[PDB]
């Protein structure tokens, strides 16, 4: 099946966003 | 432990385990049925209610 | 798919853990 190949590309940008998420918290819970 | 915080509740004095994003912070008894809600200094669903 | 199937698990795992994540950088904003 194709379809591996976008849902790889959606991983790949859920997990960049709950990278950038988890910077956001140590960063607020800082301030 | 992280995601998760033990609490004693008033009215039983029972140990509860809870999720620390379920916790909402409590107003001084300073601000006991303020007239103007903005005045809280803790604003949230449970010190509104 | 295997292939697929693990993947798409792993993806909505990853969703979870975000929607999870997004409670506690809300609350930390309110506060």
């Amino acid at each position: 099946q194709k379809d591996l190949e976008g849902l790889s590309q959606r991983h790949e940008e859920k997990v960049a966003a709950y990278d950038k998420l988890e910077k956001t918290k140590t960063r607020l819970q800082q301030e | 432990v992280g995601e998760e915080a033990i609490v004693e509740l008033v009215e039983n004095g029972k140990k509860v385990k809870v999720n620390k994003d379920d916790i909402q912070k409590m107003n001084p008894p300073k601000f006991s049925k303020v007239e103007d809600m903005a005045e809280l200094t803790c604003l949230n669903e449970a010190s509104v209610l």
